[PDB]
Protein backbone atom coordinates (compact mmCIF):
# COMPACT_ATOMS: atom_id res chain seq x y z
CA UNK A 1 0.00 0.00 0.00
CA UNK A 2 1.18 3.17 -1.12
CA UNK A 3 0.32 6.75 -2.09
CA UNK A 4 1.16 9.36 -4.58
CA UNK A 5 -0.39 13.13 -5.90
CA UNK A 6 -0.53 14.73 -8.39
CA UNK A 7 2.02 17.47 -7.61
CA UNK A 8 4.62 14.92 -7.52
CA UNK A 9 5.34 13.74 -4.53
CA UNK A 10 4.44 10.13 -2.45
CA UNK A 11 4.57 8.42 0.44
CA UNK A 12 5.94 4.76 -0.07
CA UNK A 13 4.72 1.55 2.22
CA UNK A 14 5.12 1.66 5.82
CA UNK A 15 3.68 5.30 5.67
CA UNK A 16 5.44 9.06 6.50
CA UNK A 17 4.22 12.46 4.79
CA UNK A 18 4.35 14.63 1.81
CA UNK A 19 3.79 18.40 0.58
CA UNK A 20 0.53 18.40 -1.61
CA UNK A 21 0.16 21.62 -3.18
CA UNK A 22 -3.16 22.57 -4.82
CA UNK A 23 -4.82 25.04 -7.06
CA UNK A 24 -7.82 26.32 -5.09
CA UNK A 25 -11.52 27.13 -6.68
CA UNK A 26 -13.48 27.55 -2.89
CA UNK A 27 -17.05 28.16 -4.00
CA UNK A 28 -20.33 28.39 -1.97
CA UNK A 29 -22.97 25.21 -1.82
CA UNK A 30 -25.56 25.04 0.60
CA UNK A 31 -25.30 25.18 3.94
CA UNK A 32 -21.39 24.33 3.26
CA UNK A 33 -18.22 25.70 1.13
CA UNK A 34 -16.16 23.84 -0.55
CA UNK A 35 -12.36 24.66 0.00
CA UNK A 36 -11.01 21.95 -1.80
CA UNK A 37 -11.52 18.79 -2.67
CA UNK A 38 -8.52 16.49 -2.89
CA UNK A 39 -9.60 13.46 -4.71
CA UNK A 40 -8.44 14.42 -7.80
CA UNK A 41 -4.90 15.55 -5.63
CA UNK A 42 -4.53 12.03 -3.95
CA UNK A 43 -4.29 8.18 -5.20
CA UNK A 44 -3.43 5.04 -3.22
CA UNK A 45 -2.96 1.43 -4.46
CA UNK A 46 -3.23 -1.98 -2.98
CA UNK A 47 0.05 -4.02 -3.75
CA UNK A 48 -1.51 -7.57 -2.92
CA UNK A 49 -4.96 -6.93 -3.85
CA UNK A 50 -5.51 -10.64 -4.94
CA UNK A 51 -4.76 -11.54 -1.68
CA UNK A 52 -4.69 -8.45 1.03
CA UNK A 53 -7.51 -6.12 1.41
CA UNK A 54 -6.31 -2.27 2.71
CA UNK A 55 -8.52 -0.27 5.33
CA UNK A 56 -8.47 3.26 4.67
CA UNK A 57 -9.49 6.13 6.97
CA UNK A 58 -9.34 9.66 7.55
CA UNK A 59 -7.50 9.40 11.24
CA UNK A 60 -8.27 11.89 13.90
CA UNK A 61 -6.47 15.31 14.56
CA UNK A 62 -6.78 15.83 11.15
CA UNK A 63 -7.42 19.84 10.94
CA UNK A 64 -7.02 22.98 8.98
CA UNK A 65 -4.01 25.10 9.17
CA UNK A 66 -2.87 28.54 9.27
CA UNK A 67 -5.66 30.85 9.06
CA UNK A 68 -8.61 28.78 8.34
CA UNK A 69 -7.85 26.87 11.70
CA UNK A 70 -10.66 29.33 13.51
CA UNK A 71 -12.88 28.02 11.38
CA UNK A 72 -15.54 24.97 11.96
CA UNK A 73 -16.55 23.18 8.80
CA UNK A 74 -17.45 19.65 7.67
CA UNK A 75 -15.49 16.78 5.60
CA UNK A 76 -17.00 14.52 3.15
CA UNK A 77 -15.27 10.79 3.55
CA UNK A 78 -16.59 8.71 0.44
CA UNK A 79 -20.19 10.28 0.37
CA UNK A 80 -20.85 10.58 4.12
CA UNK A 81 -20.22 13.96 6.12
CA UNK A 82 -18.00 14.16 9.52
CA UNK A 83 -17.36 17.32 11.18
CA UNK A 84 -13.91 18.74 10.38
CA UNK A 85 -11.87 18.68 12.43
CA UNK A 86 -12.15 15.44 12.97
CA UNK A 87 -12.56 14.08 16.92
CA UNK A 88 -12.43 10.99 15.97
CA UNK A 89 -11.54 8.81 13.01
CA UNK A 90 -13.75 7.74 10.13
CA UNK A 91 -15.08 4.56 9.47
CA UNK A 92 -13.08 2.31 6.74
CA UNK A 93 -13.03 2.71 3.13
CA UNK A 94 -11.72 -0.63 0.62
CA UNK A 95 -9.02 -0.45 -1.41
CA UNK A 96 -8.41 -3.49 -3.50
CA UNK A 97 -7.00 -2.83 -6.75
CA UNK A 98 -3.32 -2.22 -8.26
CA UNK A 99 -4.64 0.63 -10.17
CA UNK A 100 -4.27 4.47 -8.12
CA UNK A 101 -7.80 5.28 -6.70
CA UNK A 102 -8.76 8.69 -5.39
CA UNK A 103 -8.70 9.19 -1.52
CA UNK A 104 -12.08 10.37 -1.18
CA UNK A 105 -11.31 13.64 0.92
CA UNK A 106 -13.24 17.28 0.35
CA UNK A 107 -12.86 19.85 2.96
CA UNK A 108 -15.83 22.25 3.74
CA UNK A 109 -15.96 25.16 5.29
CA UNK A 110 -19.23 26.13 7.87
CA UNK A 111 -20.62 29.53 6.61
CA UNK A 112 -20.74 32.44 9.20
CA UNK A 113 -21.18 35.41 7.25
CA UNK A 114 -23.60 36.54 4.01
CA UNK A 115 -20.88 36.94 1.67
CA UNK A 116 -17.51 37.50 3.48
CA UNK A 117 -14.12 35.96 2.52
CA UNK A 118 -10.95 34.83 3.98
CA UNK A 119 -7.49 35.43 2.03
CA UNK A 120 -5.40 32.60 1.79
CA UNK A 121 -2.07 33.76 0.40
CA UNK A 122 0.10 31.14 -1.40
CA UNK A 123 2.29 28.77 -0.19
CA UNK A 124 0.30 28.69 2.90
CA UNK A 125 -0.65 25.61 5.03
CA UNK A 126 -4.08 25.15 4.72
CA UNK A 127 -4.49 21.94 5.76
CA UNK A 128 -3.34 19.11 7.89
CA UNK A 129 -4.65 15.41 6.52
CA UNK A 130 -4.17 11.95 8.31
CA UNK A 131 -4.59 8.69 6.59
CA UNK A 132 -4.71 5.51 8.46
CA UNK A 133 -4.10 2.49 6.27
CA UNK A 134 -4.86 -1.08 8.21
CA UNK A 135 -5.54 -4.88 6.01
CA UNK A 136 -7.32 -8.18 6.99
CA UNK A 137 -3.83 -10.15 7.18
CA UNK A 138 -1.17 -8.74 9.16
CA UNK A 139 -1.22 -6.48 12.29
CA UNK A 140 0.17 -3.42 9.99
CA UNK A 141 -0.94 0.11 11.33
CA UNK A 142 0.57 2.60 8.93
CA UNK A 143 0.01 6.60 9.08
CA UNK A 144 0.20 8.95 6.14
CA UNK A 145 0.35 12.74 6.95
CA UNK A 146 -0.52 15.17 4.43
CA UNK A 147 0.49 19.04 4.12
CA UNK A 148 -1.47 20.61 2.33
CA UNK A 149 -0.87 23.90 0.77
CA UNK A 150 -2.42 26.44 -1.54
CA UNK A 151 -0.96 26.69 -4.52
CA UNK A 152 -2.52 29.95 -5.83
CA UNK A 153 -3.48 33.59 -3.88
CA UNK A 154 -7.57 32.45 -3.05
CA UNK A 155 -10.07 34.39 -1.13
CA UNK A 156 -12.24 31.36 0.75
CA UNK A 157 -15.87 32.23 0.53
CA UNK A 158 -17.22 31.89 4.27
CA UNK A 159 -20.80 33.26 3.89
CA UNK A 160 -24.11 32.16 1.85
CA UNK A 161 -23.21 34.11 -0.95
CA UNK A 162 -20.01 35.11 -3.34
CA UNK A 163 -18.99 38.05 -5.58
CA UNK A 164 -17.92 38.29 -8.57
CA UNK A 165 -14.60 40.14 -8.06
CA UNK A 166 -13.52 40.80 -4.07
CA UNK A 167 -11.63 43.82 -5.33
CA UNK A 168 -12.37 45.83 -8.37
CA UNK A 169 -11.08 49.10 -9.97
CA UNK A 170 -13.04 51.10 -12.80
CA UNK A 171 -11.91 54.20 -14.08
CA UNK A 172 -13.79 57.91 -14.90
CA UNK A 173 -13.80 59.53 -17.73
CA UNK A 174 -11.60 62.63 -17.04
CA UNK A 175 -13.09 64.86 -15.09
CA UNK A 176 -16.61 65.67 -15.95
CA UNK A 177 -18.26 62.17 -16.05
CA UNK A 178 -19.27 58.72 -14.49
CA UNK A 179 -18.99 54.87 -15.44
CA UNK A 180 -20.71 52.02 -14.52
CA UNK A 181 -19.29 49.41 -12.00
CA UNK A 182 -18.95 45.45 -12.82
CA UNK A 183 -20.18 44.04 -9.30
CA UNK A 184 -22.29 40.91 -8.86
CA UNK A 185 -23.32 38.24 -6.13
CA UNK A 186 -25.18 35.02 -6.16
CA UNK A 187 -26.11 33.26 -3.26
CA UNK A 188 -26.02 28.93 -2.77
CA UNK A 189 -29.37 28.95 -2.34
CA UNK A 190 -32.35 31.98 -2.26
CA UNK A 191 -31.42 34.68 0.26
CA UNK A 192 -32.98 38.35 0.84
CA UNK A 193 -30.29 40.01 0.59
CA UNK A 194 -28.79 43.63 1.12
CA UNK A 195 -25.68 45.55 1.07
CA UNK A 196 -23.92 48.47 2.29
CA UNK A 197 -21.14 51.30 1.45
CA UNK A 198 -18.16 52.03 3.63
CA UNK A 199 -15.64 54.63 3.53
CA UNK A 200 -14.65 58.18 4.28
CA UNK A 201 -17.30 60.89 3.16
CA UNK A 202 -17.07 64.85 2.71
CA UNK A 203 -21.05 65.51 2.88
CA UNK A 204 -23.13 65.61 5.81
CA UNK A 205 -24.90 63.45 3.49
CA UNK A 206 -22.47 60.85 4.00
CA UNK A 207 -22.49 59.84 0.14
CA UNK A 208 -19.50 61.40 -1.54
CA UNK A 209 -16.63 59.75 -0.75
CA UNK A 210 -12.85 61.75 -0.53
CA UNK A 211 -10.34 61.65 -3.03
CA UNK A 212 -7.22 59.95 -1.01
CA UNK A 213 -4.99 60.31 -4.38
CA UNK A 214 -0.91 59.77 -2.97
CA UNK A 215 0.29 62.24 -6.11
CA UNK A 216 -1.43 65.08 -7.31
CA UNK A 217 -4.87 64.95 -6.12
CA UNK A 218 -7.26 67.02 -8.07
CA UNK A 219 -8.98 69.25 -5.30
CA UNK A 220 -12.49 69.78 -5.28
CA UNK A 221 -13.66 66.66 -6.26
CA UNK A 222 -14.97 63.16 -5.16
CA UNK A 223 -16.85 60.11 -5.94
CA UNK A 224 -20.09 59.47 -5.65
CA UNK A 225 -22.11 56.67 -6.28
CA UNK A 226 -25.87 55.99 -7.65
CA UNK A 227 -28.05 52.74 -8.42
CA UNK A 228 -30.79 53.72 -11.07
CA UNK A 229 -29.59 57.28 -10.35
CA UNK A 230 -30.17 57.46 -7.34
CA UNK A 231 -27.48 58.80 -4.75
CA UNK A 232 -25.96 56.17 -2.14
CA UNK A 233 -25.08 57.39 1.09
CA UNK A 234 -22.85 55.24 3.24
CA UNK A 235 -23.64 52.83 5.43
CA UNK A 236 -27.61 52.43 4.01
CA UNK A 237 -28.43 49.17 3.31
CA UNK A 238 -29.10 49.02 -0.23
CA UNK A 239 -31.94 45.95 -0.87
CA UNK A 240 -31.88 43.66 -3.75
CA UNK A 241 -34.90 41.38 -2.74
CA UNK A 242 -34.18 37.48 -3.77
CA UNK A 243 -30.69 36.65 -4.89
CA UNK A 244 -30.53 32.93 -6.02
CA UNK A 245 -27.58 30.99 -7.93
CA UNK A 246 -28.05 33.45 -10.85
CA UNK A 247 -25.82 36.12 -10.60
CA UNK A 248 -27.73 39.81 -9.62
CA UNK A 249 -25.87 43.09 -10.17
CA UNK A 250 -25.14 45.84 -7.41
CA UNK A 251 -26.24 48.14 -10.10
CA UNK A 252 -23.69 51.03 -8.52
CA UNK A 253 -22.19 53.56 -11.56
CA UNK A 254 -19.48 55.59 -10.07
CA UNK A 255 -19.61 59.42 -10.71
CA UNK A 256 -17.88 62.68 -9.66
CA UNK A 257 -18.92 64.51 -7.18
CA UNK A 258 -17.93 68.20 -5.62
CA UNK A 259 -16.80 68.30 -2.68
CA UNK A 260 -15.77 72.11 -1.58
CA UNK A 261 -14.26 74.98 -3.21
CA UNK A 262 -12.31 75.31 -6.77
CA UNK A 263 -11.82 72.25 -9.25
CA UNK A 264 -8.33 71.97 -10.16
CA UNK A 265 -6.54 69.22 -12.13
CA UNK A 266 -4.74 66.27 -10.32
CA UNK A 267 -5.48 62.64 -9.59
CA UNK A 268 -8.49 61.23 -8.11
CA UNK A 269 -9.25 57.85 -6.42
CA UNK A 270 -11.47 56.50 -3.71
CA UNK A 271 -11.46 53.41 -1.79
CA UNK A 272 -15.11 52.60 -0.99
CA UNK A 273 -16.11 48.96 1.26
CA UNK A 274 -19.42 46.76 0.54
CA UNK A 275 -20.33 44.57 2.97
CA UNK A 276 -23.26 42.26 2.50
CA UNK A 277 -26.40 41.72 5.15
CA UNK A 278 -29.10 38.75 5.31
CA UNK A 279 -32.77 40.96 5.46
CA UNK B 1 -15.67 44.58 4.39
CA UNK B 2 -16.79 42.05 2.07
CA UNK B 3 -15.55 43.75 -1.39
CA UNK B 4 -13.74 46.51 -2.09
CA UNK B 5 -14.07 49.23 -5.04
CA UNK B 6 -11.36 51.78 -6.37
CA UNK B 7 -12.59 54.28 -8.66
CA UNK B 8 -10.08 56.20 -10.49
CA UNK B 9 -9.93 59.64 -12.34
CA UNK B 10 -8.41 62.95 -13.32
CA UNK B 11 -9.07 66.22 -14.00
CA UNK B 12 -6.96 67.13 -16.92
CA UNK B 13 -6.31 71.12 -17.90
C1 LIG C 1 4.50 -12.53 2.83
C2 LIG C 1 3.76 -11.71 1.79
C3 LIG C 1 2.72 -10.86 2.48
C4 LIG C 1 2.51 -9.56 1.72
C5 LIG C 1 3.60 -8.59 2.11
C6 LIG C 1 3.42 -7.28 1.36
C7 LIG C 1 3.40 -6.11 2.31
O1 LIG C 1 2.11 -5.53 2.27
C8 LIG C 1 2.05 -4.21 1.76
O2 LIG C 1 0.90 -4.04 1.02
C9 LIG C 1 -0.32 -4.33 1.63
C10 LIG C 1 -1.44 -3.91 0.70
O3 LIG C 1 -1.21 -4.39 -0.60
C11 LIG C 1 -0.48 -3.58 2.94
O4 LIG C 1 -1.52 -4.18 3.67
C12 LIG C 1 0.80 -3.62 3.78
O5 LIG C 1 0.69 -2.71 4.83
C13 LIG C 1 1.99 -3.26 2.92
O6 LIG C 1 1.83 -1.95 2.43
Amino acid sequence: FACKTANGTAIPIGGGSANVYVNLAPVVNVGQNLVVDLSTQIFCHNDYPETITDYVTLQRGSAYGGVLSNFSGTVKYSGSSYPFPTTSETPRVVYNSRTDKPWPVALYLTPVSSAGGVAIKAGSLIAVLILRQTNNYNSDDFQFVWNIYANNDVVVPTGGCDVSARDVTVTLPDYPGSVPIPLTVYCAKSQNLGYYLSGTTADAGNSIFTNTASFSPAQGVGVQLTRNGTIIPANNTVSLGAVGTSAVSLGLTANYARTGGQVTAGNVQSIIGVTFVYQ
Amino acid sequence: ADSTITIRGYVRD
